[PDB]
């Protein structure tokens, strides 16, 4: 109920948004057709919304400090005015008045709004050329998809690394090593324990002088310009909220358009055939900067084509 | 000999799957113990995860875990890994973000296991846990209950309106028991805990396979909530002293995080192993 | 959770009656996603809120999602028709009335435990029955 | 065994290959336990071997694959390529047995004068005889090689 | 339970006939695990749900798993060509039609006991038969 | 010279392999008794496990179990072991985490074995078990039954065989029989217990061999559920008294945990052995 979301006194935001949202209070009707647009239902949902959108997150929160301890140094980014929407496809719609129509991604235990690591991984892989599966339904669009994403990823790799020129096959190998951790044919590479790219969850870390959740309106004006539009209400992460992106990245060694482990490159370097031109490496910091530039270019979440989920460097 | 109890604190969500042998409303369901029907980590998975962590040290893995597959000199393992059973689970509330939930049957199971296996610090823990269980049973008098030991947590909702918390003032919770079981501890009857940990109440995470921004597959995954605690037993089994010392020191170091389960690349199932502290 | 052959037969008949399975034994693709989303909503929001989600037909942007609730009600009614006479966990004073809204039925009868069990079983059975037949 | 064919030659070379000319002064004899395991798995999987043999076109590759799948790391010391020689000898023995015994068995079963006991005594199964020959050869190799008696 | 030679020969014929081993005498390595998974599913979930789950192919259910149920169908058909009348024993022998899916047949007149026995023997025979090919 | 009955309390899961003589859908199946088809332990396994435990004491092993296979001087075994047959198995329920399941046929077999072998405290147990069986058959009188002897456990559901447990109040369960058969006891018909101990209903655990994160082999293993009880007879035929006393004292000590079966390193088959207490 108060501000300053803490483990001591704060309702679970996911619980409040999913289970306590639709509590069966006496004299509230959202099952019948008449009750859904009744004003009592609107007031009930409005009070629940007010409770949801009234919490703050201190920069020195013990929760985020524990996250930093467990998952390493964060990548701190902030949100631009439209906001950040994630998990919009989760079902949270009854057709009642004053209710949040779209779903929202909350952590089960903590309740803090978060971006699951799968969302981050998929958003990063989408800009990589070999994300679309060659399955037959995508035969037509695969070539142009691969070409444009290959060009963009080549620009980003050249900009962020010290590699002067990288090939399409090397781009394929790098993408498969980073995400699938294998060769493009599915063959496993003999990687060590710490040579794996882990995309942790992204957590809200700091809402400086305001709440971290807010309500926004999307109003689709109909095809008919004479009928009234239908407003849509949903929950967004507020502008100027610090999102912490946690990664566990490694160093990728490329030799002759192939991805090799640390030991394989250690043995290959000693051999009296080691071509320096045919050797490329991307450190963890360079990979993190590549991911950071991808995020700053395309953003993360839902409704991204209309400006939502756009991130800025802190 | 020298059996010890280790506690698994899940830093993130856990998915240890049972395969497609189970069909529920959720596509992917987690492993459950065949007796108590509670979420558990099989001893094989635990041994595999710890072996994967220690793989760099070849002598330690060979002496302790045994020969790797496809090794000419097959060699048995010296240490014995026991199944990881659920100790405490986080439950969502309105007074607090989450509470650590344990059941009276889980406590009885823990007491029985400590009595049978003779853990290192089992004596005082057995004494105080038996005392706590007896006090809990005396207060309940054969009824459903939800007992909290912090007076500010009165009237709290435990994941559901029908499960409301009460505080019996004169039942004490020892600081060491609080450390082992978790802060904001609520002790539930068997019915309440079986309702909270059943397939319908365990958290579900959704995943979507996208093809050029269009949905291809949509499946939902059952996960064990983060910060959940599990316990397992380790038997030395006449192993070399220095290798065991290194193993214990590495496993119990706060900097050590172990990955157990599926979806490692997206951050599922990172845990910390801790030893049973002296009471 | 083991589903009997009679439950799957009931699911097939209910799917046929609710005009999900066409005459040529084919069903729209989005219905399996609807079933999975119903299960997830039941886990995530509760039985009554999930049924209210899937009974609301005002979306008009997805397919016709209200048929799944009709299939669930038909399966539940067929299951209740053959409950043994022990009257402990039966609660079958009658079937669910056809024109009743299922959410109101759950509100009126506070036996959320039994209704939750039957709804979960019916949803699993309908998932299996859809898996029997062919998508687009 | 019939000496008018390649099976006798393969038998002689198989014996000559894996017979230790000098006594091995090792207290463990790992190779002999490998040989005992091979003997046991030949005598246990005799029916599946018969099924493999009764197939005509693709029996050789099926034999090789079956031995590959049943035995893991089937080479420790000494016996190297024993499986290839065993499979070749088994196929040769089966072909010779088909040439010799098949029509004879069919005619024997059709003779009403002979009783069941005499017919059973006279009937020789080709695949079972080939497997038995391999088993006897392996037992001879084990007997010569193993230091421990009895 | 004891497998006869004839069932193993039927398994070889069905495995070759249902396009599981290529002309190179290799089978994809996933199929042994698929057989084991089918057995475990039959034990944990039941004959009918396991058959339904393993027979579907509309989604990306590995696009090869329904071949296992095809092989089981072929083996059961072959075993019911013979041992047909045998009036002294309690078994019903019939030819399961090609157009009828196995799930449909067990739904209609499975009797769930003769079918359970035939399914387990067919699965064991499949494992033994696959022991004589090599993984890709 | 004296036959004593011992009870095997299983602290973990049990897998004693049948070994490809019994084919099935599951790759690895457990040992089942030849006549009753119930899970059992072969006496060779019991002797091997106990000899492995006592391997440290060469004199005791030589006098009681026999000589090592490699010893040139042959010494026969003096103590005669017998196969361990299943007494009670855990079954899942709703009111309690698990119930202790026994059947009328298992009880009759126990009575018959006690009559045949003349255990040390056989007389009292035979009398009281016969009274219990006669009372149960008088109550059920030809129908399928499931009787619990704790009033609180009335109405418990057996999940695998969906039947509710009814409590006949006039059938008393003696405390010594409760110690033998186990707490939270349900006595069922033969058909229910056969379904519960069936291959289709025993726990199956999935095991996967990962080769750099990808599955190399996959197999399933049948396991006897944790806390299951098995009984066996021990004949001290013509053995030295001091070695017998040391053996009985060590075996029945609560600190003695025996591993019987496969998968020792992942905590399978760890048991505790207790003697038939006086009534």
């Amino acid at each position: 109920m108060p501000k300053n979301y803490t483990l001591q006194n704060a309702s679970n935001l996911g619980w409040l948004f999913y289970k306590d949202y639709y509590r069966q209070e006496p004299n509230v009707d959202f099952i019948s057709t008449q009750g859904k647009e009744s004003d009592t239902t609107a007031d009930f949902f409005r009070k629940t919304n007010q409770r949801i959108t009234a919490y703050q997150l201190n920069s020195e929160s013990p929760l985020v400090a524990a996250f930093n301890n467990h998952f390493g140094t964060p990548l701190q980014l902030k949100t631009i005015y439209p906001g950040l929407i994630t998990g919009s496809g989760l079902p949270h719609q009854t057709g009642s008045k004053g209710e949040f129509k779209l779903g929202f991604q909350f952590d089960y235990t903590t309740g803090l709004p978060y971006i699951p690591g799968s969302s981050i991984k998929g958003t990063l892989r989408s800009m990589f050329p070999f994300s679309l599966k060659d399955k037959g339904s995508t035969k037509r669009i695969l070539p142009e998809y691969r070409k444009e994403r290959m060009e963009y990823i080549r620009d980003l790799i050249i900009e962020v690394t010290n590699i002067n020129e990288i090939s399409d096959t090397e781009i394929q190998a790098l993408e498969y090593a980073i995400f699938t951790n294998s060769t493009p044919s599915g063959k496993t590479i003999e990687f060590s324990l710490e040579e794996k790219d882990v995309f942790y969850d992204a957590f809200v870390a700091d809402s400086k002088d305001g709440v971290m959740l807010s309500d926004d309106y999307i109003t689709p004006h109909g095809e008919n310009p004479l009928k009234d539009p239908k407003p849509i209400l949903f929950l967004k992460i507020r502008p100027d909220v610090t999102i912490n992106f946690y990664f566990k990245l490694c160093t990728t060694h490329l030799y002759k358009e192939k991805v090799c482990s640390s030991k394989q490159i250690e043995e290959i370097k000693k051999q009296n055939d080691f071509s320096s031109s045919d050797y490329k490496m991307i450190t963890a910091h360079q990979k993190r900067n590549l991911f950071e530039k991808i995020l700053l270019c395309i953003g993360i979440g839902a409704k991204t084509n209309i400006g939502y989920g756009q991130l800025k460097k802190l | 000999m020298t059996t010890r109890m280790y506690v698994i604190n899940t830093l993130s969500n856990m998915h240890v799957g049972s395969g497609e042998v189970n069909y529920g409303v959720i596509d992917n369901l987690i492993q459950r113990d065949s007796v108590t029907n509670l979420p558990n980590i099989n001893s094989s998975g635990l041994k595999g995860a710890i072996r994967e962590y220690f793989k760099e040290n070849e002598d330690l893995v060979r002496e302790l875990f045994g020969s790797a597959p496809r090794d000419e000199k097959t060699l048995p393992g010296k240490v014995r890994f026991f199944e990881a059973n659920l100790l405490s689970m986080p439950v969502r509330s309105d007074k607090v973000p989450f509470l650590m939930a344990i059941s009276d049957e889980v406590l009885q199971e823990l007491i029985t296991k400590m009595k049978f296996f003779n853990c290192e610090e089992a004596t005082q823990y057995i004494s105080h846990l038996s005392t706590l269980l007896d006090n809990i049973k005396t207060q309940a008098q054969g009824t459903d209950f939800a007992y909290v030991f912090d007076p500010l947590l009165q009237g709290a909702i435990i994941e559901e309106v029908s499960i409301r918390a009460t505080c019996p003032s004169h039942i004490p919770l020892q600081p060491s028991l609080k450390k082992l079981l978790g802060d904001r501890l609520v002790i539930l009857s068997h019915k309440y805990f079986s309702i909270l940990s059943d397939d319908n109440h365990l958290p579900v995470l959704s995943r979507n396979n996208l093809e050029n921004g269009q949905s291809a597959n949509l499946w939902y995954e059952q996960v064990l909530p983060r910060y959940s605690r599990l316990y397992f037993m380790l038997m030395d089994g006449n192993a070399q002293s220095e290798y065991l010392k290194k193993f214990r020191d590495t496993l119990c170091t706060p900097s050590t995080i172990i990955q157990i389960g599926a979806n490692a690349s997206i951050g599922y199932g990172y845990c910390q192993i801790s030893e049973l502290s002296p009471f | 959770m083991k589903i009997s052959k009679k439950q799957i037969e009931y699911a097939i008949e209910a799917l046929r009656a609710n005009n999900i399975i066409t005459n040529d034994n084919q069903y729209p693709k989005v219905f399996k996603g609807y079933i999975s989303s119903f299960g997830a909503a039941v886990i995530q929001s509760g039985l009554i809120p999930a049924i209210i989600f899937f009974e609301n037909e005002d979306n008009d942007a997805n397919a016709d999602r209200h048929k799944i609730i009709g299939v669930l009600k038909d399966i539940i009614n067929a299951m209740r028709q053959q409950y043994t006479v022990t009257d402990a966990t039966i609660l079958v004073s009658s079937q669910i009335p056809a024109n009743y809204s299922m959410a109101q039925y759950i509100i009126e009868h506070g036996n959320t435990d039994q209704l939750l069990k039957e709804i979960t079983e019916a949803a699993v059975a309908m998932k299996l029955a859809l898996r029997m037949y062919k998508s687009e | 065994m019939s000496k008018k064919g390649k099976s006798y030659v393969k038998f002689n070379m198989l014996l000559q290959k894996y017979i230790l000319k000098n006594k091995d002064m090792s207290k463990t004899q790992e190779s002999e336990k490998f040989l005992s395991s091979v003997i046991q798995m030949i005598r246990a999987h005799a029916e599946i071997l018969q099924i493999i043999l009764q197939n005509e076109d693709k029996r050789t590759e099926m034999l090789k694959n079956y031995f590959d799948n049943n035995f893991n790391e089937s080479c420790h010391l000494g016996y190297t390529g024993l499986f290839e020689d065993i499979q070749t000898l088994l196929c040769l023995r089966y072909q010779e047995n088909i040439q010799d015994y098949q029509n004879r068995n069919e005619i024997i079963q059709q003779n009403t004068i002979l009783t069941s006991d005499e017919k059973e005594i006279l009937i020789v199964s080709p695949a079972m005889d080939a497997i038995h020959t391999i088993f006897t050869a392996l037992q001879f190799i084990h007997f010569i090689n193993y230091n421990k008696d009895e």
